[PDB]
């Protein structure tokens, strides 16, 4: 680890600086270094970790989609053979994406999840595990594709079970988990009806619990509720 | 694409 | 060179794919590989090279500015000591920026400029040399700062002299060179009057030559003329 | 910042 000589607190400070500078690869490297110090992460620190890698992998996914689209068109009837370059470069980006996903999954497995006992930490990490298996699933085509999908499903399901037992229905982690598990159903598991049911039930149960919240908690919860509605509108 | 967080 | 085993044409193809995917670091690496094949660059290839590195260094410059601003505030009277981290991270980004600039300047010196005999290639490369010394000047503070500034000035001046002899006043390379040399005067050389004079004279001489142009050449030239006007409006 | 190309 090239961050092994830097203080944990300095890594966290520099992750925040990297965020301000929109240097998300640096942010992710700093937060990986912080995780590798071996201490549990606070709430703020968990969100720095997730923000960093979500931005990095989000850019990779967008690039992969562009290249996959070009590749599929190069393979339509009538196309002019362009050689191996489009496939090669899509493969390059894909391998880099898989590497980022494997890095995050490795941090969760060594040893963030096993030390996470509070619902807010454990659900957050299991959601991340489902998310990064989902990104692996998006590019998977081989003998392992079904197992990658089931790994995402299993992580999301454990997170869901804990969240329903231990968090209120407006908890933003619970809401974001359900949002993403619903997208997993729609886009990965070929289960649009499950996706729609989950989004609707999550939205309605949250609606009924909003009366318990402060103004600031209300803003946080209704933001994610709007994303659930947005997806439902896309899908119906 | 659908929304995720 | 990690691109030494890839065909020149494949590098150019992949640079264009990387552009479509907004993967500008990859784009720059592919175009560096293409330059290192040793052949001269066509017009399209020169612009792929410039687009790639301008995007990479542009992001570095934006990050450096954010971090420099934070650093200067941490040094105002009344600030709470935050330790060495802001300076360290600004230094890290600065060193990476200098490295990119040195890489581009190295490609121009080995051996793009010395083989560039046509005005459109030679002026383009000398403009690039002025630009990347200008970016080095933006972060320079040491014994070498005046020499870095004079290196930018000298490259811009040679490009200007060739452009005035060999290109019409509406040539977009000539216009973009003058735009950037004018910014050099204003922001680097503490010569706002020279900056304003150069922008105005360039604009007026271009205006008078627009009547010679096709519709498409007119669009290209008037686009850069508008940038000259935009700067003049900022400065007066 | 001023425009450059
Ligand atoms: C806007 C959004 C996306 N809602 C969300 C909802 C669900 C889940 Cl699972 C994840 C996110 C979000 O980020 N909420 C959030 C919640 C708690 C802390 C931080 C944070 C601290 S620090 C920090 C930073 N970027 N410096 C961010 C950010
Ligand atoms: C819009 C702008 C910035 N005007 C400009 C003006 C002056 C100077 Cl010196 C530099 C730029 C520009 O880019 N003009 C331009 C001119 C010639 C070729 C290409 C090109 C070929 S291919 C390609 C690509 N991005 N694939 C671009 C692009």
């Amino acid at each position: 680890g090239a961050m092994g000589s830097m203080e944990r607190a300095s890594l966290i400070q520099k992750a925040k600086l990297a965020e301000q500078a929109e240097r998300y690869e640096d942010m992710a490297a700093f937060m990986k270094g912080a995780v590798e110090k071996g201490e549990e992460l606070s709430c703020e620190e968990r969100n720095l970790l997730s923000v960093a890698y979500k931005n990095v992998v989000g850019g990779q996914r967008a690039a992969w989609r562009v290249l996959s689209s070009i590749e599929q068109k190069s393979n339509e009837e009538g196309s002019e053979e362009k050689g191996p370059e489009v496939r090669e470069y899509r493969e390059k980006v894909e391998t880099e994406l898989q590497g980022v996903c494997d890095t995050v999954l490795g941090l969760l497995d060594s040893h963030l999840i096993k030390e996470a006992g509070d619902a807010e930490s454990r659900v957050f990490y299991l959601k991340m595990k489902g998310d990064y298996y989902r990104y692996l699933a998006e590019v998977a085509t081989g003998d392992d594709k079904k197992r990658i999908i089931d790994s995402a499903r299993s992580a999301y399901q454990e997170a869901m079970d804990i969240s329903k037992k231990e968090m209120p229905p407006t908890n933003p982690i619970r809401l974001g988990l359900a949002l993403n598990f619903s997208v997993f159903h729609y886009e990965i598991a070929n289960s649009p009806e499950e996706a729609i049911s989950l989004a609707k039930t999550t939205f309605d149960e949250a609606m009924a619990d909003l009366h318990t919240l402060s103004e600031d908690s209300y803003k946080d919860s209704t933001l994610i509720m709007q994303l659930l509605r947005d997806n439902l509108t896309l899908w119906t | 694409f659908p929304a995720t967080v």
